[PDB]
């Protein structure tokens, strides 16, 4: 078995539905502060 | 520090180390050694036997002290 | 079944067993829980 | 009925990015490869290296969606636009608004800085467009005419320099010193949202619900009725090697060939885990520079990137 | 000691439970929500 | 634009955007598809995503149907997002409020009362989570401990009682 | 029953939810209440470590439990490597996740059943809200004038699952 | 002491002589004509 | 044998400072003698339970004179709207028998 | 035509022409510029398509059904729940 | 513990929280006999409540 | 309780107003609140309230069923379609013609 009620997923994967090759990315932050300069 | 442990990490007992250098007790990391085939040093596999016996020196006051050098050890001094 | 279950007791053990002898699939729930295609 | 259309290896579908958490409107390319800049209706602005695929950095300017964004190539400068009525600058070295081009009265659409003349030219759903100094805050024409909301604009340096489409389903080509209408186009019947400029072609295609449409520089010479992708398209790209991308409303993305036009795929995306089908959908795209590689912001919260197909030959392919 | 308690380690095989790597697209159900829902009702 | 016109103007924004799309779009009911009638079923799906309550009418054309759940969804997401940052700033105590204190507090409940409705069917679609055995051993170890205090369970209270 | 209205009391902080039962099963539940506390202190159910108990304020409470960890035996020394640890914690969802029906089970080890599945269907409510509905079917009302009883019980049954019967 | 309609007046005016020395506040002596 | 210090928690100070910012917020149409008496009503209920940690708690401190000074510039702004300058505390702390407003006072003090 | 008539009728004009035109009109853009700082024209004939118009099939298939509001006016059972309940009453 | 949970870089030093409003020299101390202490009391409690019925 | 005029005029109310502003409807008649206009009607006099006598299978369920969930009432109404008034006084005379 049984699945709590917090441990359930409904919804099915990203490497379920996109494939073996597919190099998916989740990014939640950001690599940098505000102050350092890209340019 | 000089004396302290790996897996209990408070003042070991008998040096029984593994081959690197970075050191234990076999008596301290006996039970995680046993139920774990792996060490808390490094997350690989590892052998129980090759961890050898060594032996400090007691010295004057029962301070570890070199045995050939006789100079003190601390929190710092290379062993 | 009795995995995570640290000191199984006389009373618990029996009721296991007579539960595990005596239960098998209802009907009610089970029709509770076609679509043409 | 045509010579033999040419053949363009296929697309394949091979890195996914999803950071978003609103529709992502729009979408555009560093002028050196290294990095690509999203604007979103989540109101962030979000600079992500193109190589990694990783979240360079984030930045909180608008007050609601941003519409468009564009980058500088004379300048460390980023210029955004968003439905708050309003439009910004920002220095890419200190990551900061700079200077922001008060005046429209509606949400600004989409706009584009003019490779030479320092000025920005923004369509708004306010019926009107705008000519801005880059630097003064000057704003020398209200280019104006089109009887509903300017859906888009582009400029170039050749005249004409300026084409606006708009949901009069009218074409507009201006004059850009003394800011008057030089020519009008009317061919379609559903509102116009996509206009693209060939590089090397003195051209130009205008995207509607009915099909796509040709046009010959610098008159309006209809050219080449290009039909096919029958979905709202919203973004057109073409690339170097004549390949022409129409992305469309639902999802449904069509290319073809710019010369002879000639559909040779379709791609069919499919959605994130937990986005239903129905919040498909295609917003913008953009090759990058060296165009090896597209990119394709969708309308679900995605960022989706294709390369060229390296297993394509005439007989994995053929050409029909 | 020890003698008599009820539940063996049932921590056992919990290896972290991936879910907070996963992105989900849809609110009512990504695990921000999740957890500020957690945090701010008593 | 300000805090104030915030929202009124993001949804002056919305529904001119739905004009625009579909009511270009889907028509060939090209007189007017009655498009004023198209939002009322628009405001009407809201309302019934605000209340948790299965909005399905059925005569939809599915792709009209299409779009208004692209953008029902837009909204309520922003809805959402909106509350989790009203709701942190109040925390923060950056600022007072006599408005956004009880706007923020009518959002942040119909949030919680959506999730809740979920989890009492998700129980009753996914079983007791606690098994039998648990159940079983609570049950007897409860029982162990009580004669073991010899407790005498207490009676349903008389009518004519003392006190 | 009837169904009770809920609504969120707001402290800036966290909210916390505040119900609404019938006045005619307000009364009663009351009842109920003082009777069942007043039993259970003259039994001597809740042994005393359940504690926010009628003879000390909490600040008494305090003081009690720091000179508790002092007159212990040897307490202080560290002599030959002892080690104190003081722990704690909350039970992180315990209204939440009382279960109804095995909770009528362990209420009919104490009451008679006719009180029992009084308290049990009486925690079964349809919860309004202006528009929303639904059965609160899994978790407990903690708003009903006997939801200090039954958490107070469920307590004691976890005491023992932590403690485990022997100490 | 006591042991549509307005605030504390009756407190505005019991405490008067003391919130209007015009030593504090500062600024006009803008007395009623009348 | 050993000592225990004590010292007031943080969500509960917390909590203090969260009653505080209610009455203000909520409280506009109320006249002082309310605004007051919610004052009051929360001070007690902070010190009247904890007594001994307050006083060990700086921090704690610097909150209560914060806030105090606070709700005395709500019922000052409440008259006219010009803020004035000095003002006699007098009819702020005068018991309510004399027509003051007697608000408890935790801050005087260095 | 529909074809690849003449390639170099397409090909843009010369870049020595974009950088005169562009120098004319900065410089034309400036006194605009700074002159201001110190019944619309005739409708273009509608080049347009003729409709197919709407048969009763879509006629219909784009037909709305009207607002009928709940608001405006102007089960499954698991089955292990048996697995619990008769393990407690054993 | 240990066995259950190896950790082979000791990250068990950041992890552990300690009070932040006292001085220094009032905070608990941070000795890894201690520090693995902690943890390994607290997760032997926890390992004692089925995670269905409540938790820690 | 309930008298067949009071009723009447909940049902017309009710068909003419929608079911979602119950204080204007129970504004109307005397000695009646919102909140028990709202109870009855989903109680007793809406429509989809189905009136017969219990099937066998029906019986069947509902025994199951307060076998299976102890006095959950309102939990088990809905998955034999009728309200917890019906479910509850005809288990109990079920039980009664039983004992």
């Amino acid at each position: 078995e049984v699945v709590l009620h917090e441990d359930k997923k409904y919804y099915p994967t990203a490497e379920e539905v996109y494939g073996p090759e597919v190099e998916t990315i989740v990014q939640e932050e950001d690599t940098q502060p505000l102050t350092e300069p890209i340019i | 520090p000089f004396d302290h442990c790996s897996l209990s990490l408070q003042p070991f007992v008998y040096p029984v180390c593994t081959p690197d250098g970075i050191v234990f007790d076999l008596l301290n990391i006996v039970p995680w050694l046993k139920k774990y085939g792996t060490n808390p040093s490094n997350g690989e596999k590892l052998d129980g036997r090759s961890l050898i016996k060594l032996n400090f020196s007691k010295n004057s006051e029962g301070k570890y002290h070199c045995p050939v050098l006789f100079t003190v050890f601390t929190n710092n001094t290379h062993i | 079944p009795s995995y995570y279950l640290k000191n199984t007791n006389a009373e618990t053990r029996e009721t296991l067993q007579e539960l595990y002898k005596e239960f098998k699939g209802d009907e009610i729930l089970a029709a509770t829980m076609e679509k043409k295609k | 009925t045509m010579p033999k259309p040419q053949w363009h290896p296929p697309w394949k579908l091979y890195r996914v990015i999803s950071g978003h958490l609103g529709w992502v409107r729009c979408i555009a390319v560093e002028p050196g490869n290294q990095w690509f800049v999203t604007g979103s209706a989540d109101r962030t602005i979000k600079i992500w290296d193109l190589a990694s695929g990783k979240l360079k950095l984030s930045l909180t300017g608008h007050i609601s969606t941003v519409r468009g964004v564009i980058v500088s190539t004379r300048s460390p400068y980023l210029f955004s636009c968003g439905e708050d009525k309003q439009v910004k600058c920002w220095d890419l070295e200190y990551n900061k608004v700079i200077r922001h081009y008060h005046g429209h009265l509606s949400a600004v659409y989409g706009l584009d800085l003019h490779p030479t003349i320092d000025v920005l030219v923004t369509c708004s759903r306010d019926s009107t467009a705008r000519i801005w100094d880059v630097r003064t805050k000057a704003s020398v024409h209200t280019l104006s005419g089109h009887t509903n909301a300017v859906a888009t604009v582009r400029c170039q340096a050749a005249e004409p320099q300026i084409i606006t489409g708009s949901h009069d389903t009218t074409i507009r080509l201006w004059d850009l010193v003394a800011g008057k209408t030089r020519v009008t186009l009317t061919n379609h019947k559903k509102s116009v949202r996509a206009v693209v400029l060939h590089p090397r072609h003195y051209t130009f295609a205008s995207g509607s619900p009915d099909n796509i449409k040709q046009w010959k520089f610098p008159d309006g010479s209809f050219i080449q009725n290009l039909s096919g992708h029958n979905a709202i398209i919203n973004t057109l790209t073409v690339n170097s090697d004549g390949v022409l991308v129409s992305g469309a409303d639902n999802g449904t993305m069509h290319l073809w060939d710019w010369r002879t036009g000639y559909n040779f795929q379709r791609v069919h995306a499919a959605v994130q885990p937990g986005s239903l089908d129905s919040e498909s959908g295609i917003f913008a795209c953009a090759f990058d520079q060296s165009e090896s590689r597209l990119l394709t912001a969708e309308a679900d919260k995605t960022i989706k990137v294709y390369r060229e197909d390296d297993t394509a030959t005439e007989e994995t392919h053929p050409v029909s | 000691w020890d003698d008599d308690v009820v539940f063996k380690n049932c921590a056992k095989g919990v290896d972290d439970q991936k879910k907070d790597k996963r992105f989900v697209n849809d609110t009512l159900r990504s695990e921000f929500h999740k957890k500020f829902m957690e945090k701010y009702i008593k | 634009v300000t805090k104030q016109r915030v929202e009124s103007h993001f949804d002056l924004e919305l529904r001119a955007a739905v004009m625009h799309d579909i009511l270009d779009m889907m028509p060939e009911g090209i007189k007017q598809n009655k498009a004023r009638t198209i939002l009322q079923h628009l405001s009407e799906a809201w309302r019934c995503w605000k209340a948790n309550i299965p909005w399905k009418v059925p005569g939809l054309p599915t792709p009209i149907e299409n779009m208004i759940l692209r953008y029902v969804k837009a909204k309520a997401d922003w809805w959402t997002n909106t509350a989790h940052y009203n709701r942190e700033r109040i925390r923060r105590g950056a600022t007072v409020d006599k408005t956004v204190c009880k706007k923020n507090l009518g959002r942040l409940t119909r949030l919680y009362l959506k999730a809740e409705q979920e989890r009492q069917h998700n129980y009753l679609k996914d079983g007791p989570y606690i098994t039998a055995e648990e159940a079983v051993a609570v049950y007897t170890t409860t029982v162990h401990w009580l004669e073991s205090r010899r407790f005498s369970p207490i009676p349903f209270p008389p009518l004519s009682y003392k006190h | 029953f009837k169904e009770v209205g809920i609504e969120f009391m707001d402290l800036y902080s966290h909210l916390v939810p505040v119900y609404d039962v019938e006045p005619l099963e307000k009364i009663t539940d009351a009842y109920l209440d003082q009777y069942l506390w007043y039993e259970a202190d003259k039994r001597r159910l809740f042994p005393p470590w359940i504690k926010p108990a009628d003879t000390e304020p909490p600040p008494l409470l305090v003081y009690k439990w720091c000179q508790g960890i002092n007159n212990l035996q040897d307490v202080w020394e560290t002599s030959e490597g002892e080690c104190n640890v003081m722990l704690e914690s909350r039970f992180e969802k315990m209204y939440e996740k009382i279960d109804l029906t095995l909770l009528n089970r362990l209420l009919r080890l104490i009451v008679d059943h006719n009180i029992a599945d009084y308290m049990t269907a009486k925690n079964n409510v349809v919860i309004n809200y202006k528009d929303m509905n639904h059965t609160n079917s899994y978790g407990i009302i903690r708003g009903l004038q006997f939801a200090s009883f039954i958490v107070q019980y469920y307590g004691l049954v976890m005491d023992l699952l932590v403690l485990g019967l022997h100490r | 002491w006591e042991k549509n309609q307005i605030p504390n007046r009756r407190f505005t005016l019991w405490w008067s002589p003391t919130i209007n020395r015009a030593n504090v506040y500062v600024g006009f002596q803008v007395q009623l004509d009348l | 044998t050993a000592q225990c210090f004590l010292r007031v928690d943080d969500e509960s100070m917390q909590r203090f400072h969260n009653r505080v910012r209610q009455i203000l917020m909520a409280s506009g149409s109320t006249t002082f003698t309310k605004i007051v008496n919610k004052w009051n009503t929360a001070l007690i209920g902070l010190m009247t339970y904890f007594r001994e940690a307050v006083v060990n708690t700086q921090e704690l401190l610097d909150l209560l004179v914060k806030c105090e000074n606070k709700i005395q510039t709500r019922i000052k702004i409440g008259l006219n709207s010009k803020m004035p300058s000095r003002f006699p505390p007098v009819v702020f702390y005068t018991p309510k028998e004399l027509g003051g407003l007697g608000m408890l006072s935790m801050g005087h003090v260095l | 035509e529909v074809m690849n008539a003449d390639d170099p009728d397409l090909q843009r004009p010369d870049e020595e022409a974009i950088k005169e035109i562009t120098e004319k009109t900065r410089v034309a853009l400036e006194k605009s510029v700074s002159q201001k700082v110190a019944p619309p024209s005739p409708p273009a004939p509608v080049m347009h398509s003729p409709s197919r118009k709407m048969t009763v099939k879509e006629q219909q298939e784009w037909k709305i059904p009207p607002c009928i509001s709940n608001w405006k006016n102007a089960v499954h059972i698991n089955e292990n729940f048996a697995k619990l309940a008769e393990a407690l009453y054993i | 513990y240990l066995t259950e949970h190896p950790d082979p870089n000791n990250e068990n030093i950041v992890g552990y929280n300690n009070k932040k409003c006292w001085p220094r020299d009032a905070r608990m101390r941070l000795m890894k006999h201690d520090v693995n202490l902690g943890r390994a009391v607290f997760w032997d409690i926890k390992n004692r409540l089925p995670r269905s019925v409540t938790t820690v | 309780v309930w008298r067949n005029t009071e009723d009447e005029i909940l049902k017309a109310a009710v068909m003419k107003y929608g079911k979602n502003q119950w204080s204007r409807i129970a504004s109307l008649l005397h000695r009646k609140s919102a909140k028990q206009c709202k109870a009855r009607w989903y109680e007793w006099l809406d429509p989809s309230i189905k009136k017969t006598e219990w099937s066998r299978e029906e019986e069947e369920k509902l025994l199951h069923l307060a076998k299976l969930m102890p006095t959950q009432w309102r939990t088990i109404a809905p998955i034999i379609g009728r309200t917890a008034a019906q479910c509850l006084e005809h288990y109990e005379f079920l039980l009664d013609k039983a004992a």
